[PDB]
């Protein structure tokens, strides 16, 4: 071992190579592995689909303005439209897959800022309007970043989800927020984070449409900063990789 | 750009809308119009055929002070020329990021159909296309130059060869030379 | 040959044999199964066709020179290079110092030119195709007495039959032979400066042995070597400019590569 | 002198005698292939695995 | 082995440390070595000279501006007029050595730029007029440097060389110039460049006034750059030690 | 291999090997001693004179092409292919897959044409029959710098002695020869569809090697093929009509048999 | 490399050797002759013997 700070990943088709990194978080401690035939109630036969599913989808990308508060994905659901892991997530009906969770982000050393990339089982929200509930394309984006905001929700429009960052928007502690697995991108001494997460939940396999198990949450504690003469846009970007992907109920799209 | 040192270096900038592309071509070793001259594109047009990887390099030449990401993709040929990101995050890539010991190798590898392939621009035995992306901009303090190039190198795996032997098109003679 | 592939299943470690440093001077060594997930697959090729002593060992034109029957300068010479042929000179600029043997061939082939004799019966010609090292006699005319060749090697056939062929040992004055020369010839550092300061190699003559006739028949020889037993050391990189002097390097500035309308057009 | 050698096959034998005196009068050398790469690529001092990272 | 980046060299009487450099390319795969007494055709007896000739002669240095094309050194040649080194080529006849060619440029984390160290075996060179042949005192300084240009040559002087600097003057394509062993100097990450070379010739031993053995590039690939506020002022220097020095044939000198 | 006969005597069994289903798909099994009492006679004839081996063997006219010696675009020049003759065509289309060797032959022929000059007297001709794979130099004329052959394969032959004859292997990009294809080559599916699409070959030119004459010659070439090492699969019925077209399958549809004026009339 | 083999006789031996370093410039194989009908004929999976009935 020379030069602990560089690591290397290569799974399936792509490799994502970083030189300046921090340690690796692991889950609660397990690796993600396939379903033993001793916990199964399906009666059919699985589908280990390939290589061609466990592999690096990259979504899209943001900019780390001055005043951002924090974004947030859906995790089964950004990845629906990606390769051949949207294809067998909707002719299914059943599946049960973990993730390898990345960031990127660099500046030179004349920036500063801090970042919380944290992955949350089980996200809730909480709509505007106490009556109702939220909305699905307020609670979702098409693997498009979802914003928080600094104003509170204010009143409307009876279904937004409230994007009150110090409360999360769940109605938590932000600052308790460190009990999920995570891990911190300090400008000074880092330039990614690495998360690998198994498969957490009650029952064996879940549907994928109708039920999104994780959610990652991204919020910079201290805002960025630099002096006059140097570049003002600091871009965000998060790369994904399904991990030990299963498949089960054969039926027609939807 | 041709009849300068200028044709080598891929210019990066630094830029706010994201997913901005670098560059891009078509993989065709001795066939299409930027590898058909450097060191693999002269050996291999004294032949018909080849299979094998290969080997494709960068080197990020900016400031010390300089950062960012970059997505590198090959698409095989069934619909080429990914217009977005997203279109070729499905294909084969890679992630680079730049800093102490900045350059990083992609690995093109080889899926074909036959055993072999042609030199010479065949449609029926077609390789894919090569790609790269700006997976997160470039930072840079102030009082720093914001325009940095990169270069890139190529080169042959040790699963290759050739076959065929013939003659290349490139030199031609019109008289004895007194 | 080629070498086989490996299964690789995913990993998560610290490994990354994909950054390295390219200041060094080394090329990578990094194979696609370090990067990605692959099946094992054994190659069964086979790198033959393109080493060194396949590659070379093909006879080509080397230069063809004509001589006339009609007066008594009939007889025509010529000095020995390689360096007159623009397909085969290419094929050894690619290194530096060779080492081979030679088959020699002569496709010698004739003519007819307009008379005023009534009828033309051309019996078969004949040649004495001569070989003249540096420092010895030289012929000047279709009679004289060089050509009894009491030491020098020379080759008689006639027309009709397969063409002559022959081998040449690796006669040379040094351990290799040099196709690039990077100095002078004189020791004042003044003249000649180009590769032909270590080059004559000798000369080469031909001739009818025929009396003579009615038409009178022209003909034209062609010479063609195939180097035999290759040896190379220190490569270098191709030709990028047309040749344009047969004993210089001179050349006319051309654009490396051809153009495309765009950076981003496939 | 004769030799019963192998052949050039896809995936046998043939026979060969020499007639002169000299050297030069043989057949090419063909059936050989003899390749080392270290001398070309890899050129360095140190030795470098591509496990460890490349400068420190 | 600790801290790789940090090398040590003593050879004779000088010696040049480097805190940040690069490994060391050492030829094509050989050490240099003195004459067996197996390949020589000489019939006097050599002169292993001393101490005195294999060491660390510094050349000229010059300037990196922003739109320097190339320069170049004869290595033979260069070394004409330095030390003993001088004196026992000019005096002798024959000789065989072998270089450990350094170069040193160093620049601040907010410089960038490159270069292409290498040494070519055998250059030849072209006349600007096609007829003639390249003059002497534009193919070679006397111990300073050549350099290329932007503009191709011109039409005169019907005996200078042609300073192509993308076709290299030698008739070649100036990418395909890695195949000779070479180092980049890359000012991100680097701050010299050493290459150690046999000798490499046809005959076992040459005369060094009437043919060059090597011959020295630098050619930056990515110019020079800084902002506003910084020292424009970049010099190069290049420092080059014979190695295992052999001479033959005593006379009058020249 | 083929098999002897056993005697049989009288039965009135339940063995019944006539009556049979033909829905299965399967051929009978029937000899004659299991229908009738017959003799015991032992066969000594062989199956030799019908198996691919001995079958195909054999060399049959392929492409025959002339050049005059007239102009300065004398040569000639041919796509390879073998669907071009009927005789060897349909001796191929009993299978789908093969995979052989050849032993090329070129039995060139010359003639004379109308002249003024007074007498004539043309010494032998030679060729000079060059080959060019796919992607390559082409000539366009009979002094190109293309005819230097450096690597490519060529034939040089006097006229008067044997013809020249040579071997080929087994050339191809699959595992074997496909005499019938079912699909395009744009993967858009449009444009080209027939068996043309994976047939390239190279090519094949042709050239006097003379200077001129005062006739002058016309030549006419000859190929023959041969397939040595035959291996076929997948067999299927011949043809019934005829070929009208060289790179598809185009008929014109005709009755199955030859009639006769009954159905019971002999 | 030279093998003595048999001839085509109605109902003797003969002499052969290669010359070449290729396997494309020997002969056919003229005399080689293997047969195996069952792939064409009686293709069934089910096997079935002519004695007893067909289809049940
Ligand atoms: C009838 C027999 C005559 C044999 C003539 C021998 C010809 C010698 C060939 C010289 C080697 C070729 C030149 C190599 C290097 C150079 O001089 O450019
Ligand atoms: C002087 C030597 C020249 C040798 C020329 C080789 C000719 C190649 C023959 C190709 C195989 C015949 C075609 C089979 C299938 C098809 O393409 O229809
Ligand atoms: C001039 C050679 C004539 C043809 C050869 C006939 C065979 C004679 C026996 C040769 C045995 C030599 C030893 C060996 O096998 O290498
Ligand atoms: C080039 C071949 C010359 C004619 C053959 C003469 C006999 C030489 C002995 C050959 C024995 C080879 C082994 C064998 O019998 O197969």
């Amino acid at each position: 071992g020379y030069s602990d700070r560089v690591r290397s990943i290569t799974l399936g088709n792509s490799t994502i190579t970083t030189q300046e990194c921090a340690n690796v978080v692991v889950g609660y401690g397990v690796w993600p592995e396939y379903l033993k035939d001793n916990e199964a109630t399906g009666e059919d036969q699985p589908t280990q689909p390939d290589v061609a599913t466990c592999r690096f989808y990259t979504l899209e990308s943001v900019q780390w303005m001055k005043n951002s508060a924090g974004w947030w994905w859906k995790l089964p659901d950004a990845l629906s439209q990606m390769g051949l892991f949207g294809q067998n997530m909707q002719y299914h009906y059943l599946g049960r897959t973990g993730y390898t969770i990345h960031v990127q982000c660099n500046a030179s050393k004349f920036h500063q800022g801090c970042l919380l990339v944290v992955c949350v089982p089980e996200a809730e929200m909480g709509c505007s309007n106490l009556n109702n509930t939220p909305k699905f394309a307020e609670l979702s984006g098409g693997d498009n970043a979802r914003m928080f905001t600094d104003t509170e929700v204010g009143t409307s429009n009876d279904k937004k989800v409230q994007t009150a960052v110090w409360n999360a928007g769940m109605g938590v502690g932000v600052g308790n927020l460190t009990i999920f697995p995570h891990q911190w991108i300090n400008l000074r001494t880092n330039n990614s984070a690495t998360i690998v997460m198994p498969y957490i939940n009650s029952v064996p396999m879940d549907n994928m449409y109708r039920h999104n198990n994780l959610t990652l949450m991204i919020i910079p504690f201290v805002p960025l900063n630099y002096s006059e003469g140097s570049s003002p846009y600091v871009p965000i970007t998060v790369t994904i990789a399904p991990m030990c992907a299963e498949y089960n109920g054969l039926r027609l799209a939807s | 750009n041709v009849n300068g040192l200028k044709a080598y270096q891929i210019p990066v900038q630094s830029n706010s809308d994201n997913r901005r592309q670098v560059f891009g071509f078509p993989l065709q070793p001795g066939a299409n119009n930027v590898l058909n001259r450097t060191l693999l594109g002269e050996i291999l047009n004294y032949y018909t055929h080849w299979s094998g990887s290969i080997k494709l390099t960068f080197m990020f030449c900016g400031s010390a002070m300089a950062t960012g990401k970059f997505l590198l993709a090959y698409s095989p040929p069934g619909a080429g020329v990914p217009k977005n990101r997203r279109d070729a995050m499905l294909g084969t890539h890679v992630i680079w990021d730049v800093g102490l010991q900045s350059s990083c190798v992609l690995c093109v590898p080889w899926i074909s159909q036959t055993h072999y392939r042609y030199v010479v621009e065949d449609e029926y035995t077609a390789a894919g296309y090569v790609t790269c992306w700006y997976q997160t901009n470039i930072i840079v303090p102030a009082d720093v130059q914001s325009t940095c190039d990169i270069l890139c190198f190529v080169s042959a795996c040790n699963d290759f060869s050739v076959r065929m032997l013939k003659d290349t098109p490139f030199i031609r003679q019109d008289n004895f030379y007194q | 040959r080629v070498a086989d592939t490996v299964s690789s299943k995913p990993t998560n470690s610290e490994s990354i044999p994909a950054l390295t440093a390219a200041e060094t001077g080394h090329t990578s060594q990094v194979v696609p199964s370090d990067t990605m997930q692959t099946r094992h697959v054994k190659n069964y090729h086979s790198r033959s066709e393109s080493s060194i002593e396949n590659f070379l060992c093909r006879s080509a034109c080397v230069y063809y020179a004509t001589y006339n029957n009609n007066s008594e300068k009939g007889y025509a010479e010529w000095v020995i290079n390689t360096r007159q042929v623009a397909q085969l000179l290419r094929r050894k600029l690619e290194f530096t110092y060779l080492r081979f043997d030679l088959e020699l061939t002569f496709v010698i082939t004739s003519a007819q030119e307009p008379s005023t004799a009534t009828s033309v019966d051309a019996p078969v010609q004949t040649q004495q195709i001569m070989y003249v090292p540096p420092g010895g006699p030289v012929p000047t005319k279709v009679t004289d007495y060089a050509w009894q060749t009491s030491t020098n090697p020379s080759v008689f056939w006639t027309e009709g039959n397969a063409p002559p062929r022959m081998s040449i040992p690796f006669i040379s004055i040094g351990n290799a032979y040099s196709c690039f020369y990077d100095g002078w010839t004189q020791f004042s550092r003044n003249g000649v400066y180009g590769i032909n300061t270590l080059n004559n190699m000798g000369t080469l003559y031909m001739r009818h042995v025929n009396e003579a006739g009615q038409g009178p028949i022209k003909s034209t020889v062609r010479i063609y070597f195939k180097p035999k037993h290759v040896k190379a050391w220190v490569p270098r990189p191709p030709r990028l400019c047309q040749y344009e002097k047969q004993k210089n390097v001179n050349f006319n500035p051309t654009g490396v590569t051809t153009t495309r309308s765009n950076i981003t057009t496939t | 002198g004769a030799q019963v050698s192998t052949q050039k096959t896809g995936a046998i034998h043939y026979t060969n005698i020499n007639y002169y005196k000299d050297a030069a009068s043989n057949s090419a050398n063909r059936q050989d292939f003899t390749q080392d790469p270290g001398k070309f690529t890899e050129p360095v001092k140190d030795i470098m695995i591509k496990s460890m990272p490349a400068l420190n």
